[PDB]
């Protein structure tokens, strides 16, 4: 909210902007020793939307095909931050409700009173591209989701290689360091215990799990019913049933190090189980990312 | 107790003359007093006013 | 001479239980008919609290089997058992002593003849007066003539 | 209306909120079938199990607690056809008697129904050999044993009638008569227990409409409002403006019939989502209105909807007569009479708040 | 006046004893056996009540545990007490005396004493006269002896 | 036992100062603060439990 | 040598009696002001008892018949009259008393009266011993009537 | 209530001889007849009805 | 010789005091050790039994709200305050007093009392003997001096 | 109660000294072993039946 007018970076009616650069540093930054500085909108601007869409790839290489090629207001950023915060805060919902009266394709006038509402004149990028450059088209369901898709695995391709610190893979200890930016405990001290002791660190590990992992904590309820019924039953959580409890959270299944490395950190005086509920507050503190 | 301090007997117990077969008829009518009352009132709570 | 004399004491003193038995005789009839008539009032409340335990009975006699059912009249019940005691405890307080049963009687007894006596008017207290005065003048009679010691 | 029948509703509101579930069985069962070498059991009605879920219901005074209709089947008698209470077809027909229901049937049907579906997808797919819900009899009494753990917290085992072990061989009857068949040796699908689970839930919902008598398979809208209004304190003054705003429209004639309460109540099975739906209807500038309430639900849950039925719905949930319907109290209201007045039975809430003061103490204990 | 007196009624008053505790043997011997007697039927009423305590206790403790329910017998097991309730305040309407355990086995004693007195015609009359004049003469025994220690 | 030692006849019984219109008067309050804070208790165990 | 011992040992006696009764004089109003404010804090606390008792009586009633059942609060109506005849029997341990309630507030008064004393710093010593003094005087005349009369 | 006017300590109070086992004996056995009798009851009610 | 003769009297009996006060000094001293002792036990049984008083209440308080339900305990609760009843009345049977707390708290006290004598063996009877004698002697000391009764000028 | 015969003032009663943290010091400890002991009890009996 403040953060927008922290990292604004153009000026048009006293409108603050954003780029798609400066909107990649505050999701990979919380704040830094970078101004984000503020000029004055040209006209070249509502053609360097334009030019940039003429060249940018339309999938998980946009900002960065773009960089400061772009248009971001308040709300806009606001629904970039529940895009990357909140999936399923109502998607099918919108393209049933907003534009009915036929298939899911939305118009384009719905799209600014979704913008407020979910949250809760000149084009940016999204107006731009979803209907058309004035508005000639209706976007598209499954095509959003894929764009949801996309863009959510570049956020995540961003912090592989910004966090890689040059790799080509993170490390075990990239990954959860990586998974320690935002845990702020007292057992905190306890959790970077393991760390520096009972990890076996190194060992590169992919990008393809960390995606795997990142859909994980996508679908993370469904795992926390199920270490509830592991509440609710005195089985104690070994390698098979947080490998099964992690398939039905997905339907997918994972590596080794990065299972064994979250049960290093969360066995916490019971041995070889999971930490469970320990854990889920500890993707929750990740994934509130300050509120 | 049976013993006065003059090593002596107490005087004979008293009892209510015929109380026996008063509490044997005065417990039955007020006990069927009240099996009455509440017939009596009940079904008058229900004829009269239900708030 | 002391012989006459001492003889003489003793006998205005037994002319002294002479007065005292007489001047009770006229008074003692409004107080034996007084206490016989708050004794069918205490009579009739004693066999009245019967009858109100015998008819509190009856009453949930009535409902609790077979009019309606035990579940429904247990909180009933225990909220009357708890009133009771309530109750007693009020008693106690409303009192400044205890409720036990023939000290309470007696206090209801006492209180329906001070009811009657004060509907009567006859110097209750001169009454009594007169009573410790005829039970002094016996002790005295009687340590007056002690068998050990010669007079 | 009368002052012992307002007071029987009390009691009997109470049992259902806060009770212990096997007093619960032996107050609204009303039969008891003599195996007579045995002895008698206690089962009751699927009319008896509907006035056992359902609030503000009554059953006839000789029944009452243990006073049951003594059905000697069994024995030297001979027993050609024993009498079909429920339909064949019914679930409760399905299950091991003619009609009949058990107590751990009962505890069953109560977990069964009361609980989501999610949790049951889990449940499956947690313990069945595979991680993919195909499910032996051994995982599903660790099922029931993990999901009785969930609505009727306090159970007990007076060890006299079905609470105990038998409990377990009630479940083996429904198992062997349906769910494993004559061998158990297969395995259930999850899907064939959801289907199980609508079945049932559709079977309650048609005896729940029976109950009403409706003349021509339709209920009166007073009596249609107040079976959609079971799970509530009293909101009779809203029955009355549904109805004095419905005396306003001439429709209160024309009845309902049974298809459309269950679709709208298959719809109520999607409702919960467009709370969301209708919330952004709220800051959009357009307004609630019964068009837009058949049309949305129509799109989402794709079941359709006659006008009558959301004329009564809106005539209940608008705002006081204002013409407007009101968002997150017809949600709750919703949510209340799909749970069906489910969470926290037999109340012992002191107990979550001095776990809570404690935390409270450790929290503290952190300064 | 008073050496002649009591060397007089010293021996005198030894004289009375003598004759008073010859008169209370025939009585007495007759006293001890209808005071056991009693005793004996007394102590049989309270093993008796004992007896009705344990038997109410184990008829009321069978059925809610095997053959009848709690719940149908709760109601009964109220109605007991408060039958009790009206059974002490009964003692009390009928014997002017409250309901305690000393007192109610002395009224069961005096009872169970003074039938046994009825049917063996003993002179109890005399027996507790005979018992007030000899507490009588301990009293001058006792004063006597007494300011002979001054 | 309303009789001394002596014959006479004891005083009399002290009621005080009109208690049965004013004990009646005060268990009624209490007992009203009581149901109320009672239902207070109810709510907050929502409210807290929220 | 022996009856006008009596004669001047009774004007004497009485005589020092009255200087016993206005040594007493100034200080018994004392002890009748620590009496009241002594006395009203009892029945202060004894009023709250019936308080308490009441508002016991009601969190019950408000607590099952509008938010309860009875069958999950029939368990805390048991434990509250186990507590209480846990209770006082916690109170017969502390001092040696029955608990009942004459005895109950004679010992709250006492409880009283000599914090009430000792804050006014009130010479019960003085107090109690003078009154002895005086009852033994008392005594001695009602002795030094009755054989200088009756003999 | 210990001692006397003059300080004297009280007399040892009486006991019944294995009185306990007397009680224990009274106690037990009319249970169990009032037990029985239950039995007899409830079977001739069941009879009856 | 009439006052020489009263003091000597006098004299007599206070000697005699003062004589029995000195056979009273030893005696006391073992009355009083078997004293705090059986006050000790008897002081530890009047705990005792708030302490079985409390072991109930956690036993019933357990096993209603936590593993069985009130259904199950009620019935236990009633036959545990009949029982106690019952052994209220077994207690009056057993020995001829009612149970009242301050007075079986001296029935055991002083049941302790005559069971730390049957142990130590000492002289009770002379004790009990000792110590009328000494109440008396002060009694008739206190006829003695009267100041209505004047005998000492 | 309060006065003597001579109208004296009768003492101040003893308090049991710390009594009060005695009487609950001794509650707290059996109220937790009543606790314990029959949890054992039932965790035996559940496993006898």
């Amino acid at each position: 909210k403040q953060r927008f007018m922290q990292f604004s970076s153009l000026e048009h009616e006293g409108e603050y902007y954003m780029t798609p650069r400066d909107f990649l540093f505050s999701v990979m930054f919380e704040q830094m020793e970078r101004k984000t500085s503020v000029k004055k909108l040209t006209k070249k601007d509502i053609e360097d939307t334009l030019s940039g869409i003429q060249t940018a790839g339309c999938g998980s290489t946009f900002f960065r095909d773009l960089g400061d090629k772009g248009l971001i207001s308040y709300t806009e950023y606001l629904f970039l931050l529940t895009i990357l915060t909140k999936p399923h805060s109502g998607f099918h919902v919108a393209f049933k409700m907003l534009d009915t009266d036929g298939n899911e394709m939305i118009e384009k006038r719905e799209f600014f009173k979704l913008q407020k509402i979910i949250s809760k004149e000149i084009n940016t990028t999204l107006q731009m591209r979803f209907f058309g450059k004035r508005g000639q088209r209706k976007l598209h369901y499954k095509e959003f989701r894929r764009f949801m898709e996309n863009l959510q695995t570049e956020i995540q391709e961003m912090e592989f290689l910004q966090f890689s610190k040059g790799l080509s893979f993170m490390r075990k200890e990239d990954f959860a360091e990586w998974l320690l930016f935002f845990t702020n405990t007292e057992n905190k001290d306890i959790y970077w215990k393991n760390v520096r002791e009972k990890l076996s660190a190194g060992e590169s590990i992919s990008l393809d799990e960390f995606k795997s992992f990142c859909h994980f904590t996508t679908h993370l309820e469904d795992f926390a019913i199920a270490m509830q019924m592991f509440s609710l039953a005195h089985r104690p959580v070994r390698l098979a049933e947080f490998k099964r409890a992690v398939k039905v959270a997905t339907g997918q299944e994972l590596s080794n190090n990065i299972l064994d490395t979250v049960f290093k950190i969360f066995d916490l005086d019971g041995d070889e189980c999971l930490s469970h509920e320990e854990f889920l507050g500890v993707l929750k503190n990740r994934m509130h990312r300050g509120l | 107790v049976i013993v006065t301090r003059s090593g002596a007997i107490l005087p004979k117990p008293v009892k209510m003359s015929f109380g026996l077969l008063r509490v044997f008829s005065i417990v039955i009518p007020f006990l069927y007093v009240g099996t009455l009352i509440s017939k009596n009132f009940a079904a008058l709570l229900e004829e009269h006013d239900i708030f | 001479c002391i012989e006459q004399h001492q003889l003489n004491k003793e006998r205005e003193l037994i002319e002294r239980l002479e007065d005292l038995k007489e001047q009770l005789a006229p008074l003692e009839k409004v107080r034996i008919e007084i206490s016989r008539k708050a004794e069918k009032r205490t009579t009739l409340v004693l066999w009245g609290g019967l009858a109100y335990m015998a008819t509190q009975f009856g009453i949930l006699a009535r409902l609790t089997w077979w009019e309606y059912s035990w579940d429904i009249m247990e909180p009933v019940t225990y909220f009357i058992t708890y009133g009771s005691a309530m109750a007693m405890y009020a008693y106690f307080v409303m009192t400044r002593q205890e409720y036990v049963y023939p000290e309470a009687r007696d206090r209801q007894y006492l209180l329906f003849f001070h009811k009657g006596a004060k509907k009567s008017r006859f110097d209750l207290e001169k009454y009594n007066q007169l009573k410790d005065a005829i039970a002094q003048a016996e002790m005295d009679l009687k340590r007056l003539r002690d068998p050990l010691q010669v007079h | 209306s009368g002052f012992r029948d307002r007071k029987v509703m009390e009691y009997e509101n109470r049992i259902r909120a806060y009770s212990t579930p096997d007093k619960i069985f032996r107050y609204f069962a009303t039969l008891k079938v003599i195996s007579e070498p045995g002895e008698a059991e206690v089962f009751m009605t699927p009319e008896d199990f509907v006035r056992s879920i359902t609030p503000n219901e009554k059953q006839p005074e000789h029944l009452g607690l243990d006073q049951y209709i003594i059905k000697r089947f069994d024995g030297k008698k001979i027993s050609q056809e024993r009498e079909k209470f429920a339909d064949e077809g019914s679930i409760f027909y399905t299950l091991g008697e003619c009609g009949l229901i058990s107590f751990s049937d009962y505890i069953f049907l109560t977990t069964v129904l009361s609980t989501p579906q999610r949790n049951f997808e889990i449940a499956f797919k947690m313990f069945d050999l595979n991680g993919d819900g195909e499910v032996d009899m051994e995982e599903f009494e660790q099922v029931q044993s993990i999901i009785r753990s969930q609505t009727s917290m306090g159970m007990r085992h007076r060890d006299r009638p079905t609470t105990g072990n038998t409990l377990k061989s009630g479940l083996c009857s429904a198992l062997t008569t349906y769910f494993f068949g004559a061998d158990l040796k297969g395995k259930l699908t999850i899907k064939n227990f959801l289907e199980f689970q609508r079945k049932l839930q559709h079977d309650v919902l048609k005896l729940e409409f029976e109950r009403h008598d409706p003349v021509d398979g339709r209920i009166t809208e007073r009596q249609f409002g107040g079976m959609l209004l079971a799970y509530s304190g009293v909101q009779s003054k809203k029955l009355t403006a549904m109805q004095r705003q419905l005396k306003k429209h001439f429709k209160e004639g024309k009845g309902l019939t049974f298809q459309e309460v269950e679709n709208f109540f298959t719809f109520l099975k999607n409702i919960n989502d467009v709370d969301t739906a209708l919330s952004f209807y709220h800051m959009a500038g357009a307004s609630l209105d019964k068009v837009t309430m058949q049309q949305v639900a129509r799109t989402v849950a794709k079941v359709e909807l006659s006008d009558h039925v959301c004329d009564v719905v809106f005539a209940l949930f608008d705002c006081d007569g204002n013409g407007e319907l009101s968002n997150k109290e017809f949600v709750s209201i919703m949510k209340q009479r799909l749970m069906r007045g489910l969470e926290k039975p037999k109340d012992m809430g002191f107990t979550r708040l001095m776990q809570a003061m404690w935390k409270c103490a450790q929290e503290t204990a952190w300064d």
